[PDB]
């Protein structure tokens, strides 16, 4: 009965772990099925109203969208929301960032990040009246440096928009925003 | 194009 | 010894729960790689004699394609074959169907579908004379109004190919056919 | 007891079983997450210096990329290097070669392999002065035949690159190296 | 091009 116990005990934890695995797995076949490398993103972000809530609480102040590419082996990137706003727009504005990431061939690119970017607000209405920004990346910025740990610096747009206009606008549709980020990739080798 | 049944 | 009894039937339960799920993850693993985003689907289907045999004897009517794209978030879509045929062609032909599903990113996207399809079952003999149809979709048919369910209305051709036709011809090789669809990506966001 | 004992041994049975469809699954997302569509392999080889004594040993003679393709349902390839060499180059050279593979689509596409190939070794140093060799395809090597299993006979250059130069140059960082790989993909008719 | 051993 002691053995018994033993092995029922060895069994359990395993049968932890298997779980955390198998939960890890939804999470990367997520990231794979959402992924795109021609340097275009396109974030669905659902559940707005409770996630804005959860910003303005303080528990979850920012968002990361999934990474996104360049091309097959080119910079990893990603984009940060903030649904009730930081810096000069903290409460007032929804912001706006851009991400570069660590990625694999990094020893292959070019350095610093120079390709211009453009940030994007989707307007799910017949109009399609889509709000966006662009930049050129200042070389000075250690936003665009080669990354040293996992995420540079984000870098964009702290007062994107207003939080009256996105919430009066027909950019939320059934609890949902789109945010688009395009990164001009006609520079690169492919 | 017809649909299916 | 109770307690045990317990315990043991907890683990066997959750050892069911990880076989499902571990099943569900293959399948989803055969999805992914035999995704396409630029609106090119080539289908392959193995085990003609036994997978027709069953659509005669009314086990399974019909086959799903895994789904494609027109970009890494366009409209989703899939093909539908009937072995033993479907509607007016039921017993004598192999029917061949466009399926719009529902995509993630439809709140983006014009409706109606209005691209251009294309429906082939290729040739695998040096001829590489494969049997082919295109249609402009409709814009009044339900089969190309935004999604509200899964799937759509399934649109094409219930007399795509005899069936004499199809198995006197060099379409089948090693019990195995091959479908092409494509859809048309050229006047859209890219 | 005897009862009890025996669902142990069943449950560690199928335990150890999941234990090695998990571990199969982390190396099947991670062949799809370094997957490429477009004819272009960037192979990035950690641990360079073990891996070259595991050659010298003779306990790994050569590694093999993970899969590529020109497509999304065409030709699946691959590259085998020797850290340590091979034929003629054993013991003084780098030896790079290429793989065809047997693809799920082989009935579909011209035979035999006829694609111009280039292989490279980066050059990860600030010059970037690449080391690369192209080559056409003999007709009548079984190298290019279409695949009876699952690779033909490997092809490529014995004599690569000199040992003595790859490793007093700029193309080992961080004892890593980068293999590129280019198939011609302009003359394909999807 | 040369195959392998």
């Amino acid at each position: 009965t002691g053995l018994l116990e033993s092995q029922l005990s060895r069994h359990d934890q395993m049968l932890s772990v298997h779980d955390i695995r198998l939960a890890d797995m939804d999470l990367r076949f997520q990231v794979l099925e959402t992924a795109s490398y021609n340097g275009v993103l396109i974030w669905k972000i659902r559940d707005y109203k409770r996630r804005k809530q959860e910003a303005v609480m303080g528990k979850t102040l920012s968002l990361y969208s999934q990474p996104f590419y360049t091309g097959y082996f080119g910079y990893k990137m990603c984009a940060r929301v903030y649904l009730n706003g930081d810096g000069m727009g903290k409460g007032t504005h929804l912001s706006l960032f851009f991400v570069i990431m660590r990625g694999e061939y990094d020893a292959l690119l070019p350095w610093p990040f120079k390709q211009k970017v453009t940030l994007m607000l989707m307007d799910q209405g017949s109009s399609r009246r889509h709000l966006g920004d662009a930049f050129k990346p200042d070389p000075n910025s250690s936003s665009f440096k080669k990354p040293t740990g996992e995420m540079n610096i984000a870098s964009g747009c702290p007062v994107f928009v207003a939080q009256t206009v996105l919430e009066n606008g027909t950019y939320i549709k059934d609890d949902t925003i789109f945010i688009k980020v395009i990164v001009d990739t006609s520079d690169l080798p492919d | 194009p017809i649909q299916a049944s």
